[PDB]
């Protein structure tokens, strides 16, 4: 599922500005 | 309302408040967050007993990162604005080592924390927050301000369950196009990635990303590496969860529009294309502004904030970067 893919990604924490 | 708001803003923009407190007037309690050139702490103003959030910026780190102008923009704009859904700057000052901005404390924590924990917000819940962002951008854009930092990490929830926008680090008062590559990967409009001169329509694209993330529980474009996120954004092929309403998908197709001649917020009717969209039919725009709508969620206590490693605040005996920050 897209949710499972999101939760397993390295982008679920606070995101830094570029 | 907007005409009076501009008069008020311009008086402060042209003559900014400076040096309105001192570090010794505050008891530092706990770190609420950290960034590249400092940290935010919960403090107590001893004279009144009020709690505040103090953003501490190390002048040397700002200089090393070439962020002087953006730091000057942040304080000049934040001291001049006044709107119910914006954090309120109470004092600002500087010393030999740091710059300080002292804001009213928003105890509910970041929307980010609540969204990740709960998973996703229902459409009425997401709509309640989105309405507040729509009114805030109508206000900011009317003052020629571009915000450029929308994301759940920068939206704080107050005691009444309403939003307070924080982090004006990328905010800028600009009448024409601008070119700085700034923002967060998942929230960048295609015109920023493609190194084009862009305008306030980037904030409307960012609202599209925010609404999608609030309603889905994940952003419309994500990947482990930023370069992969950028490829997804510029393609602009958005897939929606099956639970998204038809009205929600129509709104998002208009906000997450790669074509600037077609993006909502950027047309001849401006913000009214958004306010009058079917997804917002149940929204009483005036009651939202007046904070009369019952909030779907109600959060010196720092429990709604994550724990961070503490560090003593060292103030040098020598003034650092005096000329660079003379106007702060
Ligand atoms: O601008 C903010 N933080 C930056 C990332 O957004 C990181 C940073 C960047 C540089 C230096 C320090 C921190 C921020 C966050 C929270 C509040 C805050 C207000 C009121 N109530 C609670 C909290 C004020 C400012």
């Amino acid at each position: 599922t897209t949710y499972a893919d999101f939760i397993a990604s390295g982008r679920t924490g606070r995101r830094n500005a570029i | 309302f907007l005409a009076k708001a501009k008069e008020d803003f311009l008086k402060k923009w042209e003559n900014p408040a400076q040096n309105t407190a001192h570090l010794d007037q505050f008891e530092r309690i706990k770190t609420l967050g950290t960034g590249s050139f400092g940290r935010v702490m919960l403090v107590k103003h001893m004279e009144t007993g009020n709690h505040y959030a103090m953003k501490i910026l190390d002048k040397q780190k700002v200089v090393k990162l070439k962020q002087i102008e953006h730091t000057l923009n942040e304080k000049r704009i934040l001291q001049a604005v006044n709107f119910p859904f914006l954090v309120k700057l109470e004092f600002s000052f500087k010393d030999n080592s740091n710059l300080y901005m002292v804001m009213e404390y928003v105890p509910g924590g970041e929307m980010f924390s609540h969204l990740r924990r709960i998973g996703r917000f229902s459409e009425p819940h997401a709509r309640f927050y989105a309405a507040q962002i729509v009114l805030t951008f109508e206000y900011l854009h009317s003052l020629d301000l571009i915000y450029r930092d929308l994301k759940p990490e920068n939206l704080l929830i107050d005691q009444q369950g309403y939003i307070q926008v924080t982090d004006f680090g990328f905010a800028k008062r600009v009448k024409g196009r601008t070119w700085t590559l700034c923002g967060t990967p998942e929230y960048l409009a295609p015109e920023i990635i493609l190194s084009k001169g862009y305008n306030k329509a980037v904030d409307w694209w960012a609202l599209g990303v925010l609404i999608y993330e609030m309603a889905a529980g994940y952003p419309p474009f994500f990947a482990d590496q930023p370069i992969q996120i950028y490829e997804k954004i510029v393609s602009g092929k958005v897939r929606f969860p099956s639970h998204f309403s038809s009205d929600l998908k129509d709104l998002l197709r208009n906000l997450l529009q790669v074509d600037l001649t077609k993006r909502f917020g950027n047309l001849k009717n401006g913000v009214n294309d958004i306010k009058n969209h079917k997804w917002f039919a149940t929204t009483d725009w005036i009651a939202i502004y007046q904070r009369k709508v019952e909030a779907p969620f109600i959060p010196g206590d720092t429990s709604n904030f994550d724990d961070y490693e503490e560090e003593e605040i060292r103030v040098s005996i020598n003034e650092k970067c005096g000329k660079e920050f003379s106007e702060f």
